[PDB]
């Protein structure tokens, strides 16, 4: 178990990815060149997780781009670290979506489709030993929810012992207009279901909802909610990119968060809350990072934890802080919480503490959780979904697509089937 | 003349060896490149042509991490290289993985270097087997080296020592489910047992040593001692001594009933000077303190059906039985009607040597107690009935279905532990 | 001993025989949910 290849599918996928890379680069010393400039011999103990070692002192992400309009692309290569991406490794077609999930899985996307393969190709095949795959990408657009949904399919197809990773953007109506998105999330949240061995539902709701309450951006940019997106995968993935004990691969977090099949969507959590540039000069002890882990203000998916259940939960502190503190602190939230944790899993809170913390931050916590609550948002994408689809409003762009209403009708009812699976072990009980 | 090899599988197994060597070059004054400037040392370490002491052990596991540090280490010549083997994908806490998957691979090449050891061997006594029960490799990897080794050694004796899972320092939500799987699968090909519950050890750091956050290191040093304390009578010839069938002979009643309870004593923090020296009678008394045990039970509520006293260093026999006659006043120490003789003791001349820089204090006088009780069967009853929570929701099932793993062997392993717990019920019992 | 080993190949072969029949499973659900495919890029060029 070593490298991860890295996807990046649609606006989002490719805006969040950019980011996600521009995010990591800097916590592992790497400069735009590729070139290694730091002074922690930590930042390049686990650099072959995500970078491909070139030609000298050289690093290079081993990251797919991917979009069947080129624009975005050409922003990604025009931007601050777009330099640093492997040339042969932007896979655009010229055609668009059009945020239609029916376009990018079906049409267009089928068309392209096998150029990215290619080129994921060349890269697993370059691997010691490929621990699989990570997926960035929008549920309410056409290219990274139903493209990426399709090439989840059939990297699945060519590689059905690697381990299938997404971050996934649930759409709102807070921040966009394609009126449509909740049935590209619906078709894609049945994909998923499906597909995907572990999922991070990062939630546009919740992402607007904390820069406009509590960062008081009052009109929110993509560039505003990206960041906190980035600051949490960032998170989620620094047990994979340093030197660590607990969920040091993809298949160990796996073995650890997912007791059923089909329950494998995250609910991130992230302390402390900041704004593009806010400092983070006085902010963040142990009880308070600790603290923020059941604060609802504090997940990355418009879910409060507090009304449902955890299965499991990863906790990640990164800085410099006390391990004794950080077990105590841990400990005191679980006995003071018991009512939120299942009694049928055992010791199913597992904490990590990694020295490096993210950038311009002294004291961060990242929290992964596996929680019944997460059917908060299936719930309300199937009543979005219902009040469309009562009235077949929009389904002329499917249709027209060659897609037919049995589709719709099986993907919301999985979708609701995976509710009432959450719904149903958030009633057992330990008798 | 009478050789022991040691193998040492999976994380666990990897660093209580690397502990255990390091113990035993400072006891036989063996540098770190295999020189020297007794004679018994032999059934541990071989001579090669140029009067380098090489040590009778193969080190294996499934990740390369761990043992990449063995060979880049101080005792890095202290080793052959071949007597190494790393695998490149882990088993990723997954029994089904070590023992099926990934172990199948393996197998065979360390079965030829297993072999080759065995072939150096003039009167080889058996096998010292070192694993975790908790990970992956530790618990999949060892009960199929433990199968093959049966078939391929005849009636050969094995003994093992066994990390016992503790919350504190446990990595995967799974460990009860590897736990069961690894003792059902070994039992039958294991002669006796020495289980080590991580969590007894964490808290005699914590109460003896004063290390507030206890490390891997501080854990393996403390173990070492207990190890070194077993083996030293295989590897010193003192006044008193007991080889491999001597040990089984005395504390092995019945097949199945092989787990004997280890407690060492004195256990003094490297501070102080004046909290010693203590006496024969002091280090005895304090044996029968649920505190300076190995695993965590009370033997209180239990019967013994043997007691094993193995002393080290300034001992007399005339101190060993006066305190023993004192112990004997003290009504509250049962045995089992059947068993009479309770009392075997040896004396080894060599006193307690500890790691340079270390967190033990350098002793005149120690003393490990082998014990057969049936309140370890409360060890089995704590993994038992948390592999039940998990089992009855077949919580995490189909990560070991989907390597090939049926359900029934779940079962099956279960029903094994049941007549295990039954096994010690029935011997306390008086006719 | 002379049983044993038999046990034991037996194990790692009704285990291989399970091992391959979910990655038997695993293919042909991938197979059929890409048949669908043709029978949707289908209705896309018969869409008149
Ligand atoms: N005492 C002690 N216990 C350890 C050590 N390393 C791991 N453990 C324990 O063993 C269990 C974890 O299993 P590992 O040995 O790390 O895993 P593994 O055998 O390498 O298997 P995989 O990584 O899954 O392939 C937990 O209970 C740990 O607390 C060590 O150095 N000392
Ligand atoms: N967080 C975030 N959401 C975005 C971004 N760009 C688009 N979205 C969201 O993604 C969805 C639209 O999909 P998009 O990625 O633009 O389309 P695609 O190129 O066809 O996948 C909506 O839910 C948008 O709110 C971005 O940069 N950040
Ligand atoms: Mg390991």
């Amino acid at each position: 178990m070593r490298e991860i290849v890295h996807i990046q599918a649609g606006q989002c996928g490719n805006q969040i990815g950019a980011k996600f890379w521009e995010v990591i680069s800097d916590e592992h010393g790497i400069d735009p060149t590729g070139s290694y400039h730091g002074d922690s011999d930590l930042q390049l103990e686990r650099i072959n997780v995500y970078y491909n070692e070139a030609t000298g002192n050289k690093y290079v992400p081993r990251a797919i781009l991917v979009d069947l309009e080129p624009g975005t692309m050409d922003s990604v290569r025009s931007g601050p670290f777009g330099q640093i991406f492997r040339p042969d490794n932007f896979v655009f077609g010229q055609s668009g979506a059009g945020n239609n999930w029916a376009k990018g899985h079906y049409t267009e996307g089928a068309e392209l489709v096998d150029s990215v393969l290619d080129v994921v190709r060349k890269e697993s095949e370059s691997c010691d030993c490929l621990q699989g795959f990570q997926l960035t990408h929008s549920l309410g657009g056409g290219t990274g929810s139903g493209m990426g949904t399709l090439l989840i399919s059939k990297i699945r197809e060519e590689y059905p012992d690697r381990i299938m990773n997404t971050f996934s953007v649930m759409p709102s109506p807070k921040v966009s207009d394609t009126v449509v998105e909740p049935y590209n999330a619906t078709l894609s949240v049945h994909q998923l279901v499906e597909n995907t061995d572990e999922t991070y539902s990062i939630d546009n709701e919740a992402l607007y909802d904390i820069c406009f309450r509590t960062l008081k951006l009052t009109t929110p940019t993509y560039g505003d909610l990206n960041h906190l997106v980035s600051a949490t995968m960032s998170g989620v993935t620094t047990c994979l990119r340093f030197p660590g004990q607990l969920n040091a691969d993809l298949r160990k977090l796996a073995v650890n968060m997912v007791p059923f099949p089909r329950l494998h969507f995250f609910m991130p959590g992230f302390a402390p809350l900041t704004s593009r540039g806010s400092q983070q000069y006085r902010a963040l002890t142990v009880p308070e990072l600790t603290q923020q882990m059941f604060d609802s203000k504090n997940m990355m998916a418009a879910c409060d934890p507090r009304h449902g259940r955890y299965l499991t939960v990863a906790a990640i502190f990164r800085g410099r802080m006390s391990m004794k503190e950080v077990d105590e602190q841990m400990l005191n939230v679980q006995n003071k919480n018991s009512s939120y944790f299942v009694e049928w899993i055992p010791n199913n809170v597992k904490t990590a503490v990694c020295d490096i913390p993210p950038r311009g931050l002294k004291m961060s916590a990242t929290f992964i959780g596996n929680s019944t609550a997460i059917q908060e948002l299936f719930k309300r994408i199937s009543e979005q979904f219902t009040a469309m689809f009562r009235r077949k409003a929009f389904l002329h762009w499917y249709t027209g697509e060659g897609m037919d209403e049995m589709e719709f009708t099986e993907a919301e009812s999985n979708m609701n089937d995976l509710v009432s699976e959450y719904q149903q072990y958030q009633d057992a009980t330990a008798d | 003349m009478r050789e022991c090899i040691s193998i040492h599988v999976g994380q666990a197994g990897v660093q209580i060896g690397n502990a255990c060597w390091e113990l035993y070059c400072l006891e036989h004054g063996i540098q770190p490149d295999g020189q020297m400037p007794d004679d018994s040392f032999n059934t541990f370490f071989s001579e090669t042509g140029a009067g380098k002491h090489v040590p009778r052990a193969v080190f294996v596991d499934l990740e390369p991490t761990v043992i990449d540090e063995v060979r880049t280490g101080t005792y890095r010549q202290l080793f052959h290289p071949e007597q190494l083997i790393t695998g490149k994908e882990d088993a990723a806490n997954n029994y089904a993985r070590g023992h099926y998957t990934i172990g199948k691979e393996i197998i065979d090449l360390v079965l030829d270097r297993i072999r080759k050891l065995a072939d150096q061997c003039t009167g080889l006594q058996g096998f010292l087997v070192f694993h975790s029960f908790g990970g992956g490799t530790g618990s999949g990897f060892t009960s199929l080296l433990m199968e093959r080794l049966s078939v391929d050694y005849g009636k050969k004796s094995k003994l093992e020592f066994s990390i016992y899972p503790a919350p504190q320092v446990s990595t995967a939500v799974v460990e009860p489910y590897n736990s069961i799987l690894t003792t059902h699968t070994t039992l039958e090909h294991s002669d006796c047992a020495f289980m080590v519950d991580n969590e007894a050890i964490y808290d005699i750091c914590r109460r003896n040593l004063d290390i507030e956050r206890p490390t891997y290191t501080n854990l393996n040093r403390l173990i070492s001692q207990i190890v070194s304390s077993i083996t030293a009578s295989l590897r010193f010839d003192g006044a008193l001594n007991v080889d491999l069938t001597e040990f089984q002979t005395n504390l092995v009643p019945y097949p199945r009933i092989h787990f004997p309870l280890a407690t060492y004593a004195p256990v003094i923090s490297a501070e102080k000077a004046y909290h010693e020296q203590l006496s024969v009678a002091e280090i005895t008394n304090a044996c029968f303190e649920p505190a300076n045990q190995m695993v965590k039970c009370d033997p209180r509520h239990g019967k013994y059906m043997a007691c094993c006293l193995l002393y080290r260093g300034d001992v007399v026999p005339k101190d060993v039985n006066a305190a023993i006659a004192t112990i004997k006043t003290k009504r509250s120490i049962q045995f089992v009607d059947w068993c009479p003789t309770g009392f075997k003791v040896g004396i080894n001349y060599q006193p307690p040597t500890v790691v340079p820089g270390g967190d033990l204090a350098k002793v005149q006088r120690a003393v490990c107690m082998l014990s057969n009780t049936t309140a370890i069967a409360e060890a089995w009853a704590r993994l038992d009935h948390k592999f039940d929570l998990m089992y009855a929701k077949r919580a995490f099932v189909h990560w070991y279905v989907g390597e090939g793993m049926e359900e029934g062997e779940f079962s099956e392993a279960r029903e094994d532990m049941a007549a295990l717990e039954k096994d010690y019920e029935e011997v306390g019992v008086d006719s | 001993i002379k049983m044993a080993k038999e046990k034991l190949a037996q194990k790692m072969e009704s285990n291989k025989e399970n091992r391959e029949a979910h990655f038997a499973a695993m293919l042909e659900r991938l197979q059929e949910k890409d048949k669908h495919a043709e029978e949707v890029r289908k209705n896309k060029e018969l869409k008149e």
